């Protein structure tokens, strides 16, 4: 009985978060002599061109870290990130401009990434 | 992967079955339903979620379901429900409840809450969010009022007067055609929502009628101007044709009638019933029984909210220095003794638990606190949630279903009364966007920010020199809605149908948005939200104790209140 | 510290009430306002120190005599009013007549 | 008869040769020449010269050369010199700089600046004059920030903001044609000029472009709305189309793209790099290479200004807490040591004072000082001379080189970035009557009187019930400029060329002066006065060390600063 | 004088903290505003005594503990933010979780 | 108190000149706002105690001397000027170069 004006008292349980998608773990690595960060809701075959990393496995997908967060990748680190599949209608726009379009088109994605040199388009 | 439950809040606000302190009170609110895709959570900054391509959409323009504001992650809490979602606004209006972003890669959007090129972003999480107050006991005296009363979440101000003027110290009116227009002139620098209330006092039609069509938005009678049986039948008479609500003080020294003698004047009419427990005026003493007819539409004023060790010498000697009341003048005792009354103000407090007083108000600078209508809702609610226990309708442990009840006396409930619920009132889609956030730590003491038609009108900030918005000193300042001729569109003037048919608006040169005063005189007790019951009220008039179902109401007054000494530098 | 509108304006009362007591302090026979001032900031800061109503409305006769005042200074204040946060909310405290 | 040289300028102010101090800082100033003929001075007051028959002419109307006002005898301080002259302003306007009076008696007389029955006197003689400053990097947080600005001599802001809503808290962004409009009509009642900058994110063109019919002066890329390649590039092209500025503050995190990626999306097309030391934000960490290329206009904000002792503490605390970092998370921790790098902000000192950062800037209210940005081009001025010396291109012992290039970097360059300075920017004939007056004493400190549109706006002036206007208390405030519809004659709201062709002001009932944005697109670095500099700058990406014609620069921090605790109360 | 907006505003600061100290001196448990007072004046004023902003950082963590204020005070200050001018200008000092 | 905008402003400096006060005992030497302050303050109240115009012309010029200050503000202050309401009424004094 101490009051803490306006607290929390939070249920039991844990919140699971993009529940029921596909999740896909893939080595990444930064190649470059900077640090990239890499947000939860970027489409992940659209990063930084210096992440080496399969790039087709990215395609129609994002991080699976909570929304807001974000992977760091220091210079030269690698590592394994979780990702899950992008939801809604499946488009993305912009960004890096590989897509514009639904993120089915994977051959097409591909080309554009190959052509401005985003690293491992296989 | 999973997030557990304490961080989960920490980052978005807290999620279904989660509870929350109500500032420092007893009251604990439980997040009801949750309106998000978990994954999903909108927010904002580096990093984040809303940006281009991403959680924002970079294709649709503004008119293609885009919003002009987002508040992520609000725990709303209103009449409709307690629960966490993303509020979306456009045109100053709310236009959707539910999950804002991208419809290109999130699940779950509500198909009008795109956030686009040109949505500007409020993070909520972590905040309460209500409806702006709707305060229709108002004296306008002195308008350093309006800056007390956004400081305590108030957004709507009903009421009357022409600044210090002795009518208006100790009535809400502003009387007849030409004082209306010039408040009405006035209003258009005041940052707030506001409706005039004229003279509600005539033995013809014609005097009082002409105040309607010249911009009342509703009248008041008033004891001191003569609460007679006329002038209660003629203003309802005017009120029925109008479309306008009238509210009443009535005759305190029972001059011309009895109680019962104002409810057949009143004849079944619609009437809201100001300061129904009567310390601030009525029928002594016996006024608070207008609280169980079904046409009477009843508000308590805050200085008997709740019932305190200090509040009655306050009271008794507040109305002996205001009346010029000598103390050895036994029949000013005699009437001091008949109006401020134990018996009543303890019984108050427990009609307003059981839903039997509908509405909450201020009576600002005329016998009531102009930024504690609010505060002292929620202080009422706590004491008897202490005094009483949970009701008995309570699940899980939250104190939600009080928490409804109360906060409908401040917000939907007067707006209901007043005829303008259509447009202010609660948290619902297609009404305007006055919202007020809250820190739970401060809730119902200071608002954080109050939004007015869409934009920021007021907010708790530091110092404008610094390099950031929090150093010291953090104050409530007036913030960009209330400047320049943005204070046009992001407040309401209420008005009359007739006196919007007439041109009144165009003749004067009001700028602001203009509201319609409308569907007063259809309604009763039964529609005032969560606080409908009509009952039977007995006073005793020699003993002064009130009954409702032959059961005898009493109740203990507390030294100690939350919501005050915590917060407050005096 | 989240100040609103009247604890703002309600610092000014302190600080005269403060320049009124160094007055006084240097034997000055106080003025008008620098009584009211101090006779307000006494009520406030009592109702700061969890005192009654009823308390304030006694002792606030007893804070400053005629002999602390200039000539007429009595008979120009009838009353005093403040309103300040008690333990139990913010209350009006009256004092009548409050240097005889 | 002679005047000796100390006599003269205690009366008429300095004059050619002279020398003066730069509040208590190590600058001094020189007069270059003056457009004086000594015995015909002008000055004002029983018994002066300007009276009629005398140095006033008593014969022309105001349309025959007579001035509205002639502030006499100014030590103008401008990119265009150091000089002495009477300034004469009509309609708003400065039309003359030179030798005002009567030429019915007067040697000299600057043929449209006649001294006549219409005109105003201020006395500038004492005073240095400079041009109202020019601040490109606002954020419209807090309206009380308005007069923070003018205090330090700053009249117009460019910047953008909704009040305290995180987007704007985070970003200079007034999202799309509603809020855009809201704020214009918000701007109605700010007193000081105005420009406002919308959303420079999205992937088709006209969520866009909207904005800039809507009313908008540019654009704002953050990288909180997402600063990617395709807003970089549908940014720029909405702006070459439109004639408005872009501003970056680029993707510190590199998420899509390194520095290189940002320059290859901007393709050689002009643009604002704001705060591109990179403390501010920017490719980590390598940003301020940006500031050697010839497409680039960049600016400072002003918290890394200039480096010292206490600056790194506070900025990684600042950064902290503003971003809810954590202490304890590693990833936090790195971001932080790779954004705030004593090695860039020592550096940015250097690339300063050799004419590679040509502006300088606030960042009010989110990571910056709304009343600063003169304060600390000027501490940075003296730093660099006490470090490095007198420049190599300085004459006569005088400073009036770094003076000249420093003065340029918050009143011309930002000017000439934004497409304002047709307008504003500098104390030169045809242009806007900014003007504030210093005491040398107070100089680049507080102002002394600050006009807007040849009407005083803001004044250091004491008891407005004393018998005369010094006594105590001296304080920072309103002027009549300010006040009633007067703020309308003596303030621009600057907008897009489509904005004004399609009646965006009329539309939204402005009637403030309507000022022009254009010719920002054919410009570049060599555009910017006294700072034109291209040169290749190299960052370390393991040391952070930062090399310019390969040399590296290195500096110390200063444990102590002028134009601070001499002055200031707090 | 020359006040400019920020130096008038922080007056108040300072007469908040001056009236808060007279509330604990006479032995009462401060508030939430008084205690966000005291440690803001504590800051600016150590500014003017030429510290650095590491030592307020320090510092300010120990100026009020918890048996100095009422319950819940110390939950409801994370942290209290203030600007100053240090002999090298103006520079923001963050204290967080001033009261442990 | 029915206080007029002069008596709200003048509270300020009274508010600066405790500031100031509190600073120099502490063993700081002034700053030009400080030093103002403490001068124009000692005016009002001495005007308050019934001192003549030319006292305060006399006695402003000893308040603080060169050493109580920093490098350069005697020179920055040539004059201090304030108006308050002596047994007589309002007037104005003047004090030339109040630091040597
Ligand atoms: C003074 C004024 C009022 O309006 C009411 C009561 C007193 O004492
Ligand atoms: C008040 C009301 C009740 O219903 C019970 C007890 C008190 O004090
Ligand atoms: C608070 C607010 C901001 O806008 C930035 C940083 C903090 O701590
Ligand atoms: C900074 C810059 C230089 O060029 C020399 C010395 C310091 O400290
Ligand atoms: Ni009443
Ligand atoms: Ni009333
Ligand atoms: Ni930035
Ligand atoms: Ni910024
Ligand atoms: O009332
Ligand atoms: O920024």
């Amino acid at each position: 009985n101490y009051i803490v004006p306006g607290e929390y008292r939070v249920a039991e349980g844990e919140i699971e978060i993009n529940a029921g998608r596909e999740k896909t773990t893939i080595r990444v690595s930064n190649t470059g002599d900077r640090p990239i960060q890499v947000g939860s809701h970027i489409h992940f075959v659209e990063v930084n061109k210096e992440l080496l990393f399969d790039r087709a496995e990215g395609i129609g997908r994002r991080l699976n870290i909570p929304s807001g967060t974000a992977a760091r990748f220091e210079p030269g680190e690698e590592m394994e990130v979780e990702l899950t599949e992008l939801g809604g209608n499946r488009e993305v726009f912009g960004i890096s401009d590989l897509t514009n379009g639904s993120v089915d088109n994977k051959e097409l994605i591909l080309q554009r990434a190959k052509e401005l040199g985003y690293k491992g388009v296989e | 992967m999973k997030i557990n439950r304490q961080q989960y809040a920490e980052s978005y606000g807290p999620t279904v079955g989660d509870q929350v302190r109500l500032a420092d009170t007893d009251l604990w609110i439980e997040v009801e339903k949750d309106y998000t895709t978990y994954g999903d959570e909108a927010n904002f900054g580096g990093g984040k979620v809303l940006r281009e391509g991403m959680g924002e959409n970079g294709t649709y323009t503004r008119t293609e379901n885009v919003l002009d504001l987002l508040l992520t992650n609000a725990l709303i809490l209103d009449y409709t429900g307690i629960y966490k979602a993303d509020i979306g606004v456009k045109d100053g209006y709310i236009v959707g409840i539910g999950k804002g972003g991208n419809p290109d890669i999130m699940d779950g959007v509500t198909p009008n809450m795109i956030v686009g090129t040109a949505t500007e972003v409020i993070a909520a999480e972590g905040k309460i969010v209500t409806a702006g107050g709707i305060d229709t006991h108002v004296h306008f005296i002195n308008p350093d009022q309006v800056d007390v009363a956004l400081a305590n979440g108030i957004t709507t101000l009903f009421g009357g007067g022409t600044g210090p003027a002795e009518g208006s110290k100790a009535t809400t009116v502003t009387p007849g055609p030409w004082n209306i227009e010039k408040m009405l002139k006035s209003t258009e620098g005041l940052p707030i929502n506001v409706g005039i209330l004229g003279k509600g006092h005539g033995s013809s039609i014609a005097p009082i009628m002409e105040q309607i069509d010249a911009g009342a938005a509703g009248l008041k009678i008033h004891e001191d101007w003569g609460a007679t049986p006329a002038s209660i039948d003629r203003s309802l008479t005017v009120a029925d044709e109008a479309d306008v609500q009238v509210a009443i003080h009535s005759d305190t020294l029972n001059e011309a009638g009895f109680l019962e003698d104002t409810l057949r004047a009143i004849n079944g009419r619609v009437i809201h019933s100001f300061h129904v427990e009567g310390a601030g005026g009525g029928h002594a003493p016996d006024i608070m029984a207008m609280a169980g007819h079904p046409n009477v539409l009843p508000s308590s004023t805050n200085p008997t909210r709740p019932f305190t060790v200090n509040t009655i010498d306050e009271h008794l000697d507040m109305l002996m220095v205001c009346h010029h009341l000598k103390q050895n003048i036994p029949e000013d005792v005699a009437f001091a003794d008949s109006r401020i009354r134990p018996e009543t103000i303890a019984a108050e407090d427990i009609l307003h638990d059981l839903g039997i007083i509908s509405m909450m108000s201020t009576d600002a600078l005329a016998m009531g606190r102009a930024g504690e209508m609010v505060l002292r809702t929620w202080q009422t609610a706590d004491k008897m949630k202490k005094q009483r226990g949970p009701l008995a309708e309570e699940k899980n442990g939250s104190d939600n279903f009080r928490a409804k009840r109360y906060v409908s006396k401040y917000t939907i409930n007067p707006a209901i009364a007043q005829g303008i619920a259509h447009e202010v009132g609660s948290i619902e889609e297609g009404k305007f966007a006055d919202l007020v956030l809250w820190e739970p730590k401060f809730f119902g003491v200071k608002a954080d920010r109050v939004i007015k038609g869409g934009i920021i009108a007021y907010a708790q900030i530091g110092d404008p020199s610094a390099s950031i918005p929090t150093p010291q000193p953090v104050m409530g300042r007036r913030m960009y809605g209330t400047v320049g001729d943005l204070i046009h569109d992001t407040n309401i003037t209420f008005m009359s149908k007739s006196s919007i048919q007439q041109g009144v608006p165009a003749k004067l040169g009001l700028k602001r948005r203009i509201g319609t005063v409308k569907n007063c005189r259809n309604i009763g007790k039964k529609d005032m939200k969560w606080n409908d019951v009509t009952t039977d009220i007995d006073i005793n008039p020699e003993t002064y104790e009130v009954k409702v179902d032959g059961e005898v109401l009493t109740c203990e007054p507390v030294k100690e209140l939350p919501m005050a000494q915590r917060y407050f530098l005096f | 510290m989240h100040l609103n509108p009247a604890e703002k304006e309600k610092l000014q009362i302190f600080l005269a009430s403060e320049l009124a007591l160094k007055r006084k302090a240097r034997g000055l026979k106080l003025n008008y306002p620098e009584a009211v001032a101090i006779i307000t900031s006494f009520i406030m800061e009592g109702a700061r120190d969890g005192k009654t109503v009823a308390m304030l409305m006694e002792e606030g006769k007893h804070v400053l005599t005629r002999d602390d005042v200039m000539e007429g200074v009595p008979e120009m204040i009838d009353d005093i009013q403040a309103e300040a946060t008690f333990p139990d909310g913010t209350k009006l405290v009256t004092v009548h007549n409050p240097i005889s």
